[PDB]
Order: C-alpha cells, then structure tokens, then sequence
C-alpha cells in the first residue's frame, strides 16, 4: 500500500472505502467497521415532517 | 342596539367587536387551487378587576372553550363557540381620554368553530 | 335613490355594497402586452339570524349561480349581473356595538362566466 | 372619571395612556409553533420641569423598577409592576399651535412583568 | 398656552414645533444588545425675508450651536435645549396660498452633544 | 393676505403651492457621510385656458428660465429663480364634484437656484 502526496484523513478515507468499509465520526468515537445499530423511530406526514 | 356576551372559564364579559374570516387559494385563471383555511376569531373586552384572559394564556397551556351570544332586542339571534383552543395574541390598553378606556383584545385560535348551522372542522393529525 | 338584491341559494338579500373589475398589462410605451384577466364580484349583505352564505362555502365542491338586479326607483328594472359555475373564496362577518354598525358580511365569488347587458367575460378552465 | 399614576425614581407621575402585549406564532392551520414573546410597557406622561426619565436612560448599566396604579372610583383597583427593567425609547415632543403642549413617550423593557394574580418572566443568562 | 425660541447664527426665530429622540437595540430575549444613538433634534420654524439657515447648510460647511428656551405662561423659562457640534441635514421651504401659515421652514439637526436640563448625551466621534 | 406670481415663458401665472428641498446622508452617529443633493421645484398652478406650459415640456431639447415672486399682505418679501432647467413631470387634473375645478402640478429640475442671497449648484458634465 502506498501513500502518494496525501493527508493523513485522505489516505485512510480513499483506503478504507474502496475496500467496502464504514468509516465516520458518531458524534463522540470514530467508528471503523459496521456498528450494526437497530435503533429505530417513526415520523409521520404533519405530525412530525414539515415537508417530504 | 345589541347585547353581545362572552362566556370563558367560568365568568361573563361584555363585548364590543368581533370578527372571523375564512379564505381559499385561486389560480391564475380565478379557479381555487388550495382547501379552506383561516377561522381565529378576534374580540375586543371591557376590563375590569379580574385578570382572568391573561393567566390563561400564560400560566396555563391546556386547550380551551368559549361562547359568544348575540341578542338584537334584548332575543337570542346568533350563538358562535369554539372547542380546542389557544389565546395566540393578548393586549390591553389604557386611554385617559373617555370612550371605554381601560379594554382587552385577544385572538384565540381554535380547530372547531360554529355558528348557526354552519361547520368548520381542521385535520390536526394526531 | 337605489335599490339591489340578491338571488342565491333560493332566497333574496338586500346589498348594500358591489363591486368588480377588469384589467390587462401594457408596456412601457403603452402598448397591451396581455389579455384580460380577474373577473371577481365583492359583495356586501346584511346578517339575518340565518347562516346560509356560509353552508354554501363549507360544501367546497359545488358551484353555483346568481345573480343582482338593480332598480333606480320606484320599480324600474336597470341591470342584471349574472353569474353561474362560481365558489366563495373568501368570507368575513363583523359585529360592532360601540359604532352602532349592525351584524355585517363580506364575501367575494371567483366564477367562469359574469354577464351583465349585453356584455359577457368568460375564462377557459380545462374539461 | 379614573385615574394612573407611575411611581418611578422615588418620584409621582401622571399618566396619560398605556399599553403592553403578549404575542405566539402559528403555522399555516392554527397550531401554535412558538413561545410567548414580547412584553414591553410604553408609556405617555406630562413633562414638567423634571429632566429625571432622561437621567435614568443615560445610566445604560443600572436596572430599576417601577409601579403604575390604576384607580377607577377615586382606590386601587389594579397595579402593573416590572422588575429589572431598562428604557429603551425616548421621544419628546413640543406642539404650540395645537393641543400637545410638551409630552414624553418612552418605552421599559423589564425582565419580569406583574398584574393581577399573573406575571411573565423571561430567562435573561446569569 | 406656549412659547419656544431658537437663537440662532446671531439671530432669533419663532418655533411652532420640536422633537427629539434616543433609541437602543433589543435583542430577542428582551435584553439591550447595544448603547444609546441618535440624537437629531427636528424644528419647525416662521419663515421671513432672511435666508440664513440655508445659508448655513450650502454656503457654509462648518459645525455650529444652537439653543431653544420654553416659555410657560403669558418670562418664567420653563426648560433650555442647547446643542453644540452640530450640521444640518435636511432643508425644506413651504408656501401654501390658502390655509394657515402661509411660509414655514422645516430643517432636522444632526449634533454630537445635547443637553437639556441636567441630562447630558454624548456622542463619541474618534476625531 | 398673500400672493404669489409666476413668470415663465413670457406670461404670469397665479401661484396656489410651492415647495424645494435639500438633503445630506449621515452614518449612524450623526457624521454626515455625502455631500448635498435635491433641489427640485414642485408648483401647483390654475389652469385657465392656456396650454403653454405642455408645449414647454414637449420641447424636449430646450432648457429655460423662471421666477417666483412672493407679496406679504396689502411689496415683495422673497424670489426664487432658476436656470438651465427642464420640466420632468406633469399632471392635469379636474374635479366636478369638488372643488378647485381645473389645476396643474408640475415639477422642475435645473441647474441652479437662488433664493434671497443663498444659491445651490449642480456640476453638470458638458
């Protein structure tokens, strides 16, 4: 694997994707692999969506 | 001469205006292009000690009910009610002038008006 | 002195108010750069103990006619305004008691085809 | 026959009229989307020889409080209060030809407002 | 019943009207967001066969000061508004054939200090 | 008592309005921040059966000249003239019902005016 003229951020994003990874921030950890999260919520038409 | 009577939370106020208004959407061409919308009812009120209007639209956030009953000689003619409602504007205004000084005006905001045998009905989804 | 009324929805209103109009656009020379458009009838009634202007608007998809007569004494037959295939869009009713002003309602009709004499407007709305 | 008086500054006005109002917003059917805002006290007063309103404004960086009494028969019947307040608006006019011979309009924007059995707040960081 | 004059460049005028104010921001919660501005003081004065506070605004670009005493009673000055540092802004010269005074001049102030009684505003210009 | 005279075009008219204006831009803390700009002339004449001052106007290519003379009472108090000027608007109007049965409102934009020793003067790129 090569690093060609790039940043740190760069190289591991273009890496990590073209191998079919997950790679992004959540809001407190960076997460590499899938989280496989199941949590769910309902939204509905002039209850909670302004527009669609 | 016309006696017209406010009946809210329990109490009665004398009125001295009132008003409500609806509306519909028109295209280009003068055909209606949108659904009925409008129905807030505006009234104008004697003050006095109490001081009940406002703490219902600050210290209480529940929906509300009210009627209004309109006599032409003395007899009922006409009797507009509202059921699950809001107080959406509140003033009152004091004049040292004469003509009614010390009044209230309010605007209530509501999903069900009558009158008569006339209906307004709004889809508040739940 | 003068004398309207109104024939709608099978009974007779006294008017106090009417109005309509028409106009086109031009250019900065003058000269038209348009066709007509904004044929619209503002009414003026009196409120009698009865809700009946205000059931016809409720029914949103039911067009109607009417039409207006005016008499220049008396007895005298003048005009004749004419609507059919019109809705209410627009509604208001007033109630005052410190301006001695009775119980008022305010109403405006967005029809296809107005006739009045021996003129008539009419707008192309799609089958 | 009624009367106002503002007591402000350690001192004893005359009021000539008053007001305040409360708003919310609505959307496009009636439902309330917001909170209660607003809430300032505008005021006209008789100018005498005086100049104190305007000493107050200028110290930008001291709150304040003040009362007005409204007086129907000839005892209170009302009070209108604000605590932590500040001026905001100063006119003064001087009419000679009509009958507006020297006047003040201001306006007080407090953090709490009292009347009656009701107040609002607002929560201003600490 | 009222009196007011301005003495002005040397001269005096009879007032038939003034005003002033001061403003300040508000933020949306209520709370002052900036300090005091403002300060033009509005007059509205006779007109006569002198043109000197025209002569001021065109042919003279200078600051000046000006003075205005209310009078109660048909002597016993009531107030004093004075101004110094101060330019004209606006101009305006009416005559109306019919109908009141017949000449009047309306000119706005715009200064850096004012004062009236014991309250003082200070306009800070970084010079 | 009061008369105004017009002198334009070589005829006399009788005068019922006049008015001119003057004005600077100013930055917020009363600092002027322009120079000074204006200094049209609006008039308000009787019309009586003399239609010179249109053909005045339809000659696009031609500036004039004028005067206002102003009589106090039962001798001339002020004058205002102009020079190098164009008329750049014009309205006609006539009331039955009311009154003033034929009057004429028009403006005009010059080079320069003079009123009583002072004098104002636009630049003009020729």
């Amino acid at each position: 694997v090569a690093r060609y003229k790039e940043t740190s951020y760069g190289f591991l994003s273009r890496l990590l994707r073209s191998y079919g990874e997950w790679f992004y921030y959540n809001g407190e950890t960076l997460q590499i692999g899938d989280p496989e999260i199941d949590t769910e919520s309902r939204a509905g038409y002039d209850v909670d969506l302004t527009g669609v | 001469a016309f006696r017209a009577t406010l009946s809210f939370a329990g109490k009665e106020f004398d009125v001295l205006d009132c008003t409500y208004s609806l509306k519909r959407d028109v295209d280009s061409k003068g055909r209606p292009s949108s659904n009925i919308y409008g129905g807030q009812i505006r009234l104008h009120v004697e003050s006095t000690d109490d001081t009940s209007i406002l703490e219902n639209m600050t210290n209480q956030f529940k929906p509300h009910s009210g009627s209004i009953v309109f006599k032409k000689g003395d007899a009922k003619m006409k009797e507009l009610t509202w059921e699950n409602g809001y107080i959406t504007e509140f003033t009152e205004n004091i004049d040292i002038v004469g003509s009614q000084p010390m009044t209230i005006t309010f605007v209530v905001s509501a999903q069900v008006i009558k009158i008569g045998g006339a209906q307004f009905e709004q889809n508040w989804p739940k």
